[PDB]
């Protein structure tokens, strides 16, 4: 039925500065349409791209989105501390709208 | 056959507020839009608003924007011009207009039908 | 002072002759969007002349031309009538502003 | 800054009916879309239902549908869930969010609703 | 000619909740361009169809959302 979308890895470990690469694959096309978020603990998710590669408004150049079918990319260049968090992809092509299980991005 | 006549024009301090109507005769009211222009003295015609044929969407000129609300009776085949909180500027003549069809957002405007007017004047 | 389309302060003409209003205006109005033309008898309702591109029904004499080159659009007036002098306006669609523009106005004499 | 702000949240039994209420500031709430979607604790995201602009259109997850009312008041500048027929497996962290057009451009800090016996 | 629906004041797509046939954008698309026009849901926009040729659509070349 609905879109299933898969995200890996999982769980990510790394150190501040270093470079993050989080892959979202759709089980078929979604073109462009592919969101991802951004979930602090303790806080609600943020909005940091649309259509897969449009930026938000306050989301820093170290962020960039990528992709486009079934195969879209986060990457973050250098990760400061407040990079720390869950990340999820959403795709909108079809109904229902549904998200990626997640990456957390966490310390070693 | 058709036509359309002003009534509601007035004197009034500023402040106040006047209600202007429009009854149309001759023509299906509902299938077109309605506008609003005006002509102050000493000057020419300035477009003031808009409402869609159904009345559900309405467009100000930045001038009048939450001072005049526009509405329309399609059962009384009237249009009505709320003016509020009225200033000396808005001393004018108005007319109702006609759009010659029902596309609100599109670059053809025409107005194909004009009223006899209502004079509109706000003193100190 | 709203942003308008240039027109003459007046004009002027003889019975039974030709005379011709001018229109001046920029790209995304005219050389964008069709220009329209009404006329104002004083006292009474304004009038439809020409729109999109001419010209009504009824009055309809022909006599009222409208031309367009550009950014610059013209309405010819033939056959003078004393009854013919009126404001006389054009208008057309701005782009950016999104909006309905008005011409200044001109105002037209039979001699 | 734009800012939603969720209430209405608590513990009930199954069977029960909870509504949930989201008010809005920082922005023309008449002039967007609004939402409510759900995380269960530790998990991931799903939508749950939506109402357009005027209240003209409306919809829900499946899995809510016929049990979950959405609804607005742009006067009041609130959101409003209507949750009845509650089970355990709805039990989760309630969000509302701002319509971004096929996404969610901003969302509030959410309300715990907790069905258990 | 079609195209999105759009806010004249915001310069701002219509949403809508029910992807294909939807009422609502039918409704929104015929008010704002008149009687002929058609609309429905796609990608979650109002995507007006039926529309004359000058009709102005989404986007407004001075304004964003």
């Amino acid at each position: 039925s609905e879109i299933v979308l898969t995200q890996s890895p999982a769980t990510l470990s790394v150190s501040p500065g270093e470079r993050a690469t989080l892959s979202c694959r759709a089980s078929q096309s979604v073109r462009s349409y592919l969101a991802w978020y951004q979930q602090k603990p303790g806080q609600a998710p943020r909005l940091l791209f649309s259509d897969a590669s449009n930026r938000a408004t306050g989301i820093p150049a170290r962020f960039t989105g990528s992709g486009s079918g079934t195969d879209f990319t986060l990457t973050i260049s250098s990760l400061e501390p407040e990079d720390f968090a869950i990340y999820y992809c959403q795709q909108y092509r079809y109904s229902p709208r549904t998200f990626g299980q997640g990456t957390k991005v966490e310390i070693k | 056959q058709v036509n359309l006549r002003e009534s509601g024009g007035g004197l009034v301090q500023p402040g106040g507020s006047l209600r202007l109507s429009c009854a149309a005769s001759g023509f299906s009211f509902g299938s077109y839009g309605m506008h609003w222009v005006r002509q102050a003295p000493g000057k020419g015609l300035e477009w003031v608003a808009v409402i869609s044929y159904g009345g559900g969407n309405k467009y100000y000129a930045d001038s009048v924007k939450g001072r005049f609300t526009i509405s329309r009776d399609n059962s009384k085949n009237t249009l009505y011009l709320q003016m509020n909180s009225l200033r000396a500027e808005d001393t004018a003549v108005y007319y109702c207009a006609k759009d010659a069809r029902d596309c609100l957002l599109c670059a053809d405007w025409h107005f194909d039908l004009w009223g006899r007017g209502t004079l509109v004047t706000v003193s100190s | 002072s709203n942003f308008m389309l240039t027109q003459p302060h007046s004009a002027s003409g003889t019975p039974g002759q030709r005379v011709t209003i001018s229109c001046s205006g920029s790209s995304s109005n005219i050389g964008s969007n069709t220009v329209n033309w009404y006329r104002h008898l004083p006292g009474s309702a304004p009038e439809l002349l020409i729109g999109s591109h001419n010209q009504r029904p009824s009055g309809v004499p022909d006599r009222f031309s409208a031309s367009k080159s550009d950014t610059s659009a013209s309405l010819a007036i033939s056959g003078l009538q004393s009854e013919d002098e009126a404001d006389y306006y054009c208008a057309a669609w701005d782009d950016s502003l999104i909006g309905y523009v008005f011409g200044t106005g001109t105002k037209l004499t039979v001699l | 800054e734009v800012q939603l702000v969720e209430s209405g949240g608590g513990l009930v039994q199954p069977g029960g009916s909870l509504r949930l209420s989201c008010t809005g500031s920082g922005f023309t709430f008449d002039n967007y879309a609004m939402h409510w979607l759900r995380q269960v604790p530790g998990e991931g995201l799903e939508w749950v239902s939506g109402i357009s602009r005027s209240s003209g259109d409306i919809d829900y997850a499946d899995s809510v549908k016929g049990r979950f009312t959405i609804s607005r008041d742009d006067a009041k500048k609130t959101l409003s869930l209507q949750m009845n027929s509650l089970r355990a497996e709805d039990t989760a962290v309630y969000y509302c969010a701002r319509g971004g057009f096929g996404s969610f451009d901003t969302w509030g800090q959410g309300t715990m609703v907790t069905v258990s016996s | 000619k079609e195209g999105y629906l759009v806010d004249k004041n915001t310069g701002c797509k219509y949403e809508c909740l029910k992807l294909g046939d939807n009422d609502y954008c039918l409704r929104e698309c015929k008010q704002q361009y008149g009687k002929g026009a058609g609309g429905y849901c796609y990608a979650f926009a109002c995507w007006c169809t039926h529309l004359y040729e000058q009709a102005i659509v989404w986007p407004l070349p001075n304004k964003r959302c």
